């Protein structure tokens, strides 16, 4: 918390003093802890402590977190702590277990070991086959269990497969353990949080750029980077019940789409910008009026709405006032209609 | 229409729009009839036993105050009388269906249509205009405008 | 009166200044036809 | 009296300059409508009412098969997939006429909405709504598996 | 009292709803403004002269 | 054994007075001539166009009394229908 406040940048890199915090650990104890794909019978019992986890459990996950890193012959202690201790972090604030953190970053744990019957895999999604085909560009008998596994829709289970993917190599895919972890990621981190599925997507998708696709990424991508993007839910989540603005309020206000249609209200409202101000030449001294009229329309200031056309003659440049006055003076003619 | 209009507390679109309506059903009645009707009384002389005479005026005004009641119940706007005016409307019938149960009905799906749909309702009826008209007519008629 | 007085005027000022007077009725039949009267007292103040 | 002329050259000039451009922008804006293919107005009905284009499409078309034409568009035979169980998944944007003023044009959405809301409140797929509908009406009792 | 609660509820939908279908409601006094306010600069720029 | 609780009761939606359209604006007509010259005409004309004004005002004055009116008796009748089930609440407070 005093590192997000004092950071002039966007959400914050995983330094290994933000590590040593959440997972309980001493600046002396990180500069012992190196690790391999197995710990060893010392190290592992020190994150299981630092951990509220068992020994097994851990070696699940430093098997599981280097896979999904930069490189797979084990560099950057850093990246695998940091996996750690946000695990740690969503396990304080919510009951994300071992397994269902696994499936989120690497494969679905499919051993069945000495708990009670069955595995993490055959749990969740209830009988499938790890290596199978899957023709799910139609549908199957497994389009069943896998919504009663994520509690997804028809069309959102679609797009759901159309990143992760590609919309190329939809059709025939043979789902090994790691192919059901692109699944469970991208539609776990909504329900885990107070959130649907498409209000994800468009809460991802918003916080972007023309160009990218963040799905793509955030659905084939390494650890830091799908922690990232719960980060990222978690700060707009945040924001936008901290000052009650809706998804429909964000949406009225955020959307590219502008539907033609010509309803009677702007006939009606743009009756008068005409009917009161004749036909003219656009001189400087009918830019007052004009804003005075469109200010009177609504119920605004003269000032404000003398800002905003000035704030839109910059942003979406085919914008302009003389251009929206021809606009107006085409129509509205002898005989104006609808 | 205006002065039925502000007889009543209306509107003169709503007024134009239930003269219409009742335009084709009860086809006795006509705007012109009606007007016709008014002045053969309130000559020189009028007086009370003038309409009570003259029985058409206390049919049509009666059958006025009916079409009043159903669109003051319904509150009905100008275009959605305007949208059950267009020449087969709701396509179960032809154009300005008559009151009975099942137009009063109708209204009140057509009520929760407007309840339900969350966004603002001159799109509805655009939506629901293009949904019955033919798009050839209306495609000719932009090429005109 | 309006039509009146703008076609006396024609006779002696010349159409090139009277153009945009009397182009557009006042009246608004989807109001009660509000502010009417404004309309013909700012052409007949342009008008003189 | 030729210098207070030049100054009404240079306002007929100005008034031509915008002239021009309202020609220019009347001939863009006039030769474009083209693209009336009685598929969007659905799409807005998606729009208007929280919905979706694939469950609100396949529906529509599943429905009035039977009814109405539903000619497709060309270059888009593997485009539009077609099963019995989960119909008309729609890989793109769909486009299709279906020859209208044959349905009801205010009942077909009632209709519409309950099937939607049927298939969103037991969260079923838009293609099997009709098996229960084969089912109920027609009896075939092969489709309970 | 429940039912005297949402019958209280229902009198405030009505009395807002003939706030917003009312003729000289705030679509009358926009249109007022933006026509009045236009027209009197207009009638300044013929008096003054 | 379980209990059960109703979730998200659906608030109303808002309306608004669509009753206003499109304009359908009314061509003037052409005055032939008149054998009176300018000044004349205009001293009528301005009288004539004060007392469109006046009535302009006039109307709008009776308009909004009207509304207003309106609004009254609508919140006269509601109250008295509050009032009377208020009388049943302590009808019910004796039985108590």
């Amino acid at each position: 918390e005093i590192a997000v406040l004092l950071t002039e940048e966007s959400d914050f890199s995983p330094t290994p003093a933000l590590v040593q915090e959440q997972l309980g650990l001493n600046p002396a104890s990180y500069a012992l802890i190196d690790i391999k794909s197995p710990l060893d019978e010392s190290y592992a019992k020190r994150l299981a402590h630092a951990t509220q986890l068992s020994v097994e459990q851990l070696q699940w996950l430093n098997k599981n977190a280097i896979e999904n890193s930069s490189n797979k012959n084990d560099p950057a202690k850093l990246e695998i702590l940091a996996v750690i201790s946000e695990y740690r972090r969503l396990h304080q604030r919510y009951g994300l277990s071992v397994d269902p953190f696994i499936a989120i970053i690497n494969a679905v744990n499919t051993t069945h070991t000495n708990e009670n019957k069955t595995s993490f895999f055959q749990q969740i999604f209830s009988t499938l086959d790890v290596d199978a085909g899957f023709n799910f560009l139609d549908q199957g008998s497994w389009e069943v269990i896998i919504r009663k596994a994520l509690g997804i829709t028809a069309e959102e289970l679609l797009r759901i497969a159309k990143y992760c993917f590609g919309k190329s190599s939809i059709s025939n895919v043979k789902m090994n353990s790691k192919k059901f972890s692109q699944l469970y990621r991208m539609a776990m981190i909504p329900r885990t949080l107070g959130v649907s599925f498409s209000q994800a997507e468009y809460l991802w998708q918003l916080y972007s750029h023309s160009d990218e696709n963040i799905m793509e990424k955030i659905a084939q991508g390494n650890a830091l980077t799908i922690i990232d993007a719960i980060i990222v839910l978690e700060n707009t989540l945040q924001w936008m019940s901290e000052q009650k603005l809706d998804i429909t309020t964000l949406q009225a206000m955020l959307t590219k789409q502008y539907s033609t249609t010509a309803t009677p209200e702007l006939f009606n409202f743009l009756s008068n910008i005409y009917q009161t101000l004749g036909k003219q030449v656009y001189s400087e001294s009918l830019k007052p009026n004009l804003y005075r009229s469109l200010a009177n329309g609504f119920h605004l200031k003269a000032n404000v709405v003398a800002g905003l056309v000035n704030w839109l003659a910059k942003n979406d440049s085919e914008f302009t006032l003389e251009r929206f006055w021809q606009n107006i003076s085409m129509t509205f003619a002898e005989e104006p209609s609808l | 229409y205006r002065s039925l209009a502000n007889g009543f507390h209306l509107k003169a679109n709503v007024v134009a729009g239930l003269v219409n309506w009742l335009a084709k059903n009860d086809s006795e009645f006509t705007l012109e009839r009606f007007w016709q009707n008014i002045s053969m009384t309130f000559a020189e002389e009028p007086s009370l036993h003038q309409l009570e005479v003259h029985q058409p005026l206390l049919i049509q005004c009666q059958k006025l105050s009916q079409y009043v009641l159903i669109a003051q119940w319904a509150e009905l706007s100008e275009q959605e009388i305007a949208l059950i005016l267009l020449p087969n409307g709701i396509d179960n019938r032809g154009s300005a269906p008559s009151p009975s149960i099942t137009l009063l009905k109708l209204l009140s799906e057509f009520k929760l249509c407007q309840q339900e749909a969350k966004v603002s309702q001159s799109e509805l009826f655009d939506i629901m205009q293009q949904l019955i008209t033919d798009t050839n007519e209306k495609q000719e008629k932009l090429r005109n405008s | 009166l309006c039509l009146m007085a703008k076609a006396v005027l024609e006779k002696e000022v010349d159409k090139a200044k009277t153009d945009g007077l009397f182009i557009r009725s006042g009246w608004n039949d989807l109001y009660q036809g509000l502010l009417a009267g404004e309309d013909l007292q700012l052409n007949l103040q342009k008008l003189e | 009296e030729v210098s207070n002329l030049e100054k009404s050259k240079i306002q007929l000039e100005g008034k031509k300059k915008e002239e021009e451009i309202k020609l220019e922008q009347a001939k863009d804006n006039i030769q474009s409508l083209i693209n009336n293919w009685d598929s969007e107005i659905i799409i807005r009905l998606a729009d208007a009412y929280h919905w979706d284009i694939n469950i609100a499409n396949s529906m529509f078309i599943l429905i009035f098969g039977e009814k109405i034409n539903f000619t497709f568009h060309y270059e888009n035979r593997n485009d539009y997939h077609y099963e019995e169980h989960y119909g008309y998944r729609f890989e793109q944007k769909p486009m299709y006429s279906f020859d209208k003023k044959l349905t009801n044009g205010f009942g077909s959405i009632l209709l519409l909405k309950n099937h939607i809301y049927i298939a969103e409140k037991l969260k079923i797929h838009p293609g099997t709504i009709i098996k229960i509908k084969n089912y109920i009406f027609d009896d075939k009792s092969n489709e309970l598996e | 009292q429940r039912n005297l609660a949402e019958l209280e509820q229902g009198h405030a939908d009505a009395l807002y709803q003939m706030q917003s279908t009312r003729f000289t409601g705030k679509e009358l006094y926009n249109w007022m403004a933006g026509r009045l306010s236009g027209l009197y600069f207009q009638l300044f720029d013929a008096t003054q002269p | 054994p379980l209990f059960a609780t109703p979730v998200d009761p659906k608030a109303l939606q808002r309306q608004h007075g669509a009753g206003n359209g499109i304009n359908s604006g009314e061509q003037m007509a052409t005055a032939q001539t008149s054998l009176y010259r300018f000044p004349l005409l205009i001293e009528r004309a301005k009288s004539a166009v004060s007392s469109v004004i006046q009535f302009g005002n006039s109307l709008q004055s009776v308009l909004e009394r009207q509304d207003n009116e309106a609004m009254t008796l609508l919140f006269q009748q509601q109250q008295q229908k509050v009032l009377q089930h208020t009388k049943d609440i302590q009808n019910n407070n004796i039985q108590v």
